[PDB]
């Protein structure tokens, strides 16, 4: 019951999913052949959340994979746990977008999306009670940031009451791999605010910083960043698949973390994270988890959370632990940092406890906090956008496929209005 | 000996001033809060109307 | 020929119902399978040959807790189709569980209530348990109380609500639905007992000497209080008290029926037997402000009426000799228009111990239910918390979009202001 | 139906309390576990079945001594939660234990005192033990005495303080807090007994023939003196004396209540039985200046009143025949306005011996409590020591920075000057 | 409870700690793998003073190691007991100071100290009840004498009520290994007097003299000097980790040995010390310990203690012994040397007894005396400083990093004022 379907688009989203599904399968004891080989009874009670049942007793994820080029899905199939995905759900084009948002949203993405919407509708109509959808995509690419966001609007138009999740990677100015990143980032943020019920920003720069400083491993690769993102993704829905002292589905988090409908851009972090050589030194206790949870360097975004004030915060503890300690520590982390918490909403931290810890760990915490410090990312994105747009650089590529500069002006104005009205509440006082 | 008496005299004078300052600040804050609440009530009436 | 029906709604309600139903089964000698290997009739019913069925119903929209109940050791006890379960949780939204999804479930619950009531011949009244700071709990409790008040009329209903702590909180939006539910049950419930978690945490820490308590330890103390309250209906005693003999002794006026409880002694077996546990010392400990079961200071207000239950080998003359001592003390003062304020009950059955629990076995115990003027502080602080966020209309869109009108928030505020004025008007001397 | 409560505060107080509590348990036949394998009621209380609980409370801010107590052979005797312990020591600073850390602990001690007093029905009075030359001892003793003097009023309190030796000292700052504590207990304690260590060292060396004594040997003699003082309350005697029958016989004026004690005989088993230990020779030995329990010379001053206790098979006529001989001697002279100055008590129970101790078993013993004018010398020498360092204001910064005012030192000096003038004014003949 | 954390800086401090922690671990029976293998129960009761607990049952010191170059900490890790230190606590720079005080206090030490202060704050906030900090560093080096003293001020600013210890090695003019020693010694003494609660000076020259004359070993090495310093360091806090007749924490010594807040520079010594060939000849008795304790050559400083008068003295006896002998010997050592004790403060020797002797020894004594003879060290340091400064030799190295000559003039003036006002009390008379 109350299950969700997985939809991913683009190369970055496909690579994120290729590790997210591996993590989920390892958590539920599903072999790469789709056969259950788990140890505990609880591993099968709520498997309908992510997995479907077919004849022969094997399980198949309800994931939908889409891209405008076939290479990435032809590569993910040969990887581990690549056989679980149903071949029918693979939809792709023969041309690609070339990191051009217009091509992936107006000319090419519009004709292809009917086929993927057909299978999306097939998956949603069938399921017992829908909880919602979760979306993984990147804002630094053309086909992803175009087709995914248009699909968001199409899904929202047909299921207005369901919940919608988006895990979005925004292009940081530090590690830049594409010159046309500001254009399709700014165009995508315009559409994303209007339809997504929840959005979670993730930055490659913050992932590299975490890998270099906390884990202290010499050579980070995309596999480590994907693993961290996958652990963070799994931590959110853990209590929906396992029993606990205070169950809290996604809708309950939506109620408690979004004060106003347009303020739904969160930054997350996962604890504990320790190096291989120091994993024996540390002792896992609730104070040790909560001190690392609110650490500024532990956030999955380069945004500095002590440059603003938290509107609200959430924590999803895992493992068996006493609730009194959790509540007193949450109170203590809020009394010692009163300057960084907005004062006109008292008791702005939500807590939840799940009795099933991750495989290999005795305690774990997932942190989701809505803070005013996120304005800095939109500020720098808009700064680069307005630095590049004033000369109409690279504009002809977009304008040759039916798009105009008016949609750029409206997007810039709406993004600046969002930036302004997000900080409006930072200076608000009672 | 002169230094000894003088030193204690200068130190004694210090401490008293600090206690008094704290008390004054607290009283002022409480009165201001009451006034703000009454002002808020009148504002509430206008929006309701 | 005397019966009572207990209603459990929400996660907290079900988790305290489990706690009370181990205790009752243990106290009446019934095995977890429901089979005995004439006092049971108050809580149970005979099936003709063999097992006993509790006169209880479990309600929740979120299926995890009920599924946990239906697989534990008590799977054989409860009737399979009185554990009403939903599919979609209200997610801490009060408007959901009062207007959207609770209405489709409330009819089945009312049908079950009728089917249980037609069996009873001497129905004393109803008991209801619900944690107030949640969507489904508060909303469904309000709706059930409103339906029962008109279906049955003058039958007595008792509510063991758990209000949020002064500063410790798990959610961020619980003041809104707490205020709305207080509005709903102010004019619909005959008795309401205060049960916030912080006071019981302090009790456990100070007396039981547990530094890491969980919810089960709290629920066991609540279950012991319930058993002490209802012992007089199913055991022989020198001075009996019935449920219907409350509004004539503890409720001076129809509006004022919120009171706070205390229990004594609370002590562990490691140091219980070193001291004699006389009746005087336990009745002194019960009146200590630090042993209140709700985090309120009785020294800040007058007393109106005290109803306090004993059980064990206590002799009435020793009770009178201790009531005199309390009347003597200068730190406890009663209201002017109440010369005598004590109602005393004496029972012979000593409290029963649960194996593996915290409390030890003792021959004397005291449970007090006291109505005092100091309770207005919790209302004032909840009102202050509510006003801070209602000034900017925060989180209101999550309620307006679930069918509730805009003006519904204001009238709850007006009723709380009326209640606070009434509490001040009553406490002044003539 | 006669009771007394003993208070032990500080390291010296706890170490002498241990010494007296082996002796009482041995004298009443109670095993160290608290179980017997109607005289016990003065010091103990019956729990209903089995063990006995002492009417004593142990106080200290430094946890080492209490932890040593709670792990020794007497772990089962004392109630677990009357051994109040702190975390931080006062570190010989009087201002700490009177203004900074003692205030947060004193409330628990007063609650324990109330809980012990409500059990007693015929409370004779309080006993208190504290080494004066320490921070926590003197400070907490002062604070407890000041609280008790107003909580209870006319109940009698007895103080067995241990003043520093004339020249032998363990600390360097003990005159300051000794003078302050004398100030505090001058107007707050009904009886104060002198107990400096040097005199008892000389007693052990000369009589017990021990060349390397430790604190335990001193504490055993003090325990024997306490037992001799309180024997009359729990054993049958031809001439009884109660605690309340002291200020009418030993205290001529409210200010003058400091007196010094002596004990006889003190002898080892190796040479005890070679001599007959007649009553005349023991009562002569008790009045010898070298056998004073405080290092003061009685030949330097007049006597005011002598209260002296016998126990064993002594006959009153032999006591009178020995009081006459002492009145005859020319080296002992009484004050002019006191024709008779002796109060005599006779008890039948011989002193009990502790196995492995120093003292042997004898059938006759005498304990004298004598008030004399010569006690002013210790005050004069302590005053001289105080003035030397207070002239240059040495070590004062350690006290001013702990909340104490500058002028608090002067008024203690003025009260000592007043006491010394009063002692001179009383001792002059009319 | 009342535990302390260890912080060391520089090469000399790291080498001192590398033996101090070995001595502590050998005393508590901790193997170099962190596993307890002790014999006595008392070895584990108070292990929380210096060691933390981690999963797997092993113990880890709460030490923080800092230096401006990585070589010394990369070398101490390979030594015995080097694995106990947590790798996370190692903080180091990549440049070094080059024995230049300005570089280690203004330019390089200022930027790095944030990271070490983070871990210092982590360690102190967590611990049960803080007693204080102890610091080991050398005044003859640049990075040590700069960063350590600035860290002293930073710690004092955040924990004004805790106690602070510093074991400081000052550069003697006899054995000089650095030409710029006077500059950074004089600059460091200026800051050290303002913030350190206690300071203990140690000289390499005195250690060589002791090793050559008392132990009579042919070839002294830094390992022997470190071992002597480590034994002296351990002797101070022994009674805080073990039971005893008169427990005395660090704060109690602070109260009794510092008459005025600016006179807190002590010199120490350890007894007994005997050669290998004469360890069988000698008999360990209290007179033998006390005669060596006050011996002038036994002091850990070249300062001659019979060139001045003791303001106060302290002794921390170890082992089981009679207190009467200790007190009489302390009195005798003060009557026979009345000329070397200041006369306006009587009874200026503090004594303490701990029942647990060092491993391998039956009796031991640690001596801490505050004497006026320490003026000679500051006199010669200032003499060399003013001999070198008048020509502005080596001044450009310091002035090229933002420092000026005014801070040199102020430091010289304050040091001379300290020298003068320390001897002011030597000629003071009553
Ligand atoms: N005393 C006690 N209180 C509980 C317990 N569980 C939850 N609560 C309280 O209940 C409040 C939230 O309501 P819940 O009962 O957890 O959830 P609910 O009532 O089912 O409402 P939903 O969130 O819509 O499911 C929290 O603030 C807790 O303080 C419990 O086991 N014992
Ligand atoms: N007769 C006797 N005197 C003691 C004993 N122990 C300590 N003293 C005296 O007590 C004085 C100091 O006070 P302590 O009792 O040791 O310490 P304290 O009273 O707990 O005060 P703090 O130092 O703050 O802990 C010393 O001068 C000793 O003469 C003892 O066992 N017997
Ligand atoms: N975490 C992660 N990020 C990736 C990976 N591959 C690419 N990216 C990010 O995705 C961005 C490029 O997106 P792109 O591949 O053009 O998206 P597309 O246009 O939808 O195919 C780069 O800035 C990378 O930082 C990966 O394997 N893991
Ligand atoms: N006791 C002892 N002293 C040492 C040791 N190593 C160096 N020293 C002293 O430290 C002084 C030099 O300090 P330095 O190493 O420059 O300190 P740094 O600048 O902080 O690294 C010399 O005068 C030595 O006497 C050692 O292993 N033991
Ligand atoms: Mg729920
Ligand atoms: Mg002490």
């Amino acid at each position: 019951m109350r299950e969700i379907v997985h939809i991913q688009g683009g190369q970055c989203g496909n690579q994120i999913g290729a590790k997210f599904w591996e993590v989920i399968s390892d958590e539920h004891g599903i072999d790469p052949t789709g056969t259950y080989h788990g140890d505990s009874d609880l591993q099968l009670e709520r498997i309908n959340v992510y997995y479907n049942e077919a004849t022969g007793g094997r399980y198949v994820p309800r994931a939908i994979l889409m891209d405008l080029e076939p290479g990435t899905m032809d590569s993910v199939r040969a990887g581990p746990f690549g056989q679980l995905f149903r071949p029918d759900n693979f939809v792709f084009g023969q041309t690609g977008a070339g990191n051009n948002w217009a091509k992936g949203h107006y000319t090419e993405g519009a004709e292809l999306i009917d086929s993927v919407l057909d299978v999306v509708r097939k998956e949603a109509e069938g399921c017992d009670c829908l909880q919602g959808f979760q979306i993984t995509h990147s804002l630094g690419g053309g086909t992803g940031s175009g087709m995914g966001t248009l699909l968001i609007s199409k899904v929202r138009e047909e299921y207005p009451d369901r919940i919608m999740e988006t895990f979005s990677v925004v292009p940081s100015p530090k590690v830049s791999d594409t010159v046309v990143e500001p254009y399709n980032a700014t165009l995508s943020v315009h559409q994303l605010v209007e339809n997504a019920d929840e959005c979670m920003v993730i930055d490659n720069e913050a992932l590299y910083d975490i890998c270099f400083r906390t884990l202290k491993l010499t050579t980070p690769t995309y596999g480590d960043l994907n693993h961290l993102v996958s652990a963070a993704m799994s931590g959110v829905t853990c209590c929906l698949r396992f029993p606990g002292q205070l169950n809290s589905d996604l809708r309950k988090l939506a109620v408690n973390l979004i004060p106003f409908p347009r303020l739904h851009f969160f930054m997350i972090g996962f604890a504990p994270l320790t190096s291989r050589g120091s994993q024996q030194y540390r002792a896992l206790t609730v104070p040790e988890l909560t001190q690392q949870m609110f650490d500024a360097k532990n956030m999955m975004c380069a945004a500095d959370p002590r440059h603003g004030r938290y509107l609200t915060a959430s924590a999803l503890f895992r493992g068996r632990m006493s609730t009194k300690e959790v509540d007193e520590q949450m109170l203590n982390v809020q009394n010692k940092n009163s300057s960084y918490f907005v004062e006109w909403i008292p008791n702005n931290i939500k807590s939840s406890i799940c009795d099933i810890p991750p495989k290999g760990l005795k305690m774990a915490v997932t942190f989701v906090g809505n803070s005013t410090a996120i304005q800095e990312m939109f500020k720098r994105v808009a700064e680069q956008f307005t630095a590049m747009f004033r000369r109409k650089a690279f504009l002809h590529w977009y304008t040759g496929e039916g798009m105009d500069e008016m949609e750029f002006t409206e997007a810039e104005s709406n993004m600046n209005d969002l930036v302004s009205e997000y900080q409006q509440y930072q200076d608000a006082t009672a | 000996i002169e230094k000894q008496q003088e030193e204690f005299k200068k130190q004694k004078e210090k401490e008293q001033q600090e206690a008094e300052k704290q008390r004054n600040l607290e009283e002022y804050q409480k009165k201001l809060k009451e006034k703000l609440h009454m002002h808020i009530v009148k504002t509430d009436q206008e929006r309701i109307e | 020929m005397r019966e009572v029906i207990s209603i459990h709604v929400g996660q907290g309600g079900i988790q305290v119902g489990n706690a009370c139903w181990e205790l009752f089964c243990l106290e009446h000698g019934i095995q977890p399978d429901g089979q005995m290997p004439d006092a049971f009739n108050t809580f149970f019913s005979e099936t003709g040959a063999g097992k006993h069925v509790p006169r209880a119903v479990f309600l929740d929209l979120e299926p995890t807790v009920i599924d946990e109940v239906r697989t534990g050791t008590y799977r054989q006890l409860f009737h399979p189709e009185q554990l009403i379960s939903g599919k979609e949780d209200a997610a801490n939204n009060f408007a959901r569980g009062h207007y959207t999804i609770g209405k489709e479930i409330v009819d089945l619950c009312l049908d079950r209530i009728r089917k249980l009531a037609d069996n009873c011949t001497g129905l004393q009244g109803f008991l209801v348990f619900n944690s107030v700071g949640g969507g489904t709990g508060s909303g469904l409790g309000s709706l059930l109380l409103e339906r029962l008040s008109v279906d049955y009329g003058k039958k007595s209903k008792l509510g063991f609500t758990i209000y949020p702590s002064p500063q410790v909180s798990t959610a961020v939006v619980e003041p809104y639905n707490s205020i709305l539910s207080t509005h709903s049950l102010l004019e619909h419930t005959d008795v309401a007992v205060m049960l916030d978690n912080e006071a019981i945490y302090d009790i456990c820490r100070r007396n039981l000497d547990i530094e890491r308590p969980t919810y089960t330890n709290l629920n066991r103390l609540i279950a012991q209080v319930i058993s002490s309250l209802t012992a007089s209906l199913r055991f022989d005693g020198a001075l009996n008290v019935d449920i219907t003999e409350f509004q004539t002794n503890l409720v001076p006026y129809p509006r004022i029926h919120f009171m706070l409880s205390s229990y004594a002694p609370i002590i562990s077996a490691e140091k219980a037997y070193h001291e004699q546990l006389s009746v005087a010392e336990i009745t002194n400990s019960a009146f200590e402000p630090a042993n209140m079961m709700a985090k309120c200071d009785p020294r800040h207000g007058k007393y109106m009426a005290c109803s306090m239950m004993y059980r064990g080998d206590v002799v009435p003359k020793d009770v009178n000799a201790s009531i005199a001592t309390i009347k003597t003390k200068r730190t406890i003062q009663f209201v002017d228009w109440c010369p005598t304020g004590f109602k005393v009950g004496i029972n012979y059955q000593p409290p029963t111990v649960v194996p593996g629990g915290d409390l030890a076995k003792v021959m004397r115990a005291v449970c007090m239910i006291s109505n005092s003027t100091a309770i207005a502080e919790v209302f004032s602080r909840l009102d202050h918390k509510f006003d801070l966020m209602y000034a900017k209309r925060a989180f209101v869109h999550w309620y307006v979009g679930e069918g509730m009108e805009e003006g519904e928030f204001s009238e709850a505020r007006e009723d709380l202001a009326a209640l606070e004025k009434d509490y001040e008007e009553v406490g002044i001397e003539t």
